[PDB]
């Protein structure tokens, strides 16, 4: 019965979610970079 | 579509965003155009692939 009191810990499970969310947020943000080019919208160019 | 220079593709739908008389096109998080405002009617429309 004392186990619920200690809960109401799971940081190892939240870290897995965070690491993937951070890689997906970074992957999308890297599309707004010119890399020394003229612009970053394949249309403009 | 082309909205005064903005070249793209997508479906146009009625929006519920509010650009203030000084706003022309609110991009979303991750820096991609998500809404435009007509160039002679001032209607705000959402865009989506
Ligand atoms: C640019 O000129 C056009 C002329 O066709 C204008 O369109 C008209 O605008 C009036 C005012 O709201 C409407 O009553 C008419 O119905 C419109 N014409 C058509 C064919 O829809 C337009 O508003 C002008 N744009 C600007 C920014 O002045």
């Amino acid at each position: 019965g004392k186990i619920q009191d200690s809960l109401s810990a799971l940081g190892k499970l939240q870290d897995v979610v965070n690491h993937n969310a951070q890689a997906l947020n970074t992957l999308v943000k890297q599309l707004s970079s010119k890399f020394g080019a003229i612009s970053s919208v394949l249309n403009d160019i | 579509f082309n909205f005064n220079g903005l070249t793209g593709t997508g479906v146009l739908t009625e929006s519920n965003k509010k650009f203030l008389p000084f706003q022309q096109f609110g991009r979303d998080i991750a820096d991609t155009t998500d809404a435009v405002r007509d160039p002679q009617t001032l209607e705000i429309l959402d865009i989506t692939p």
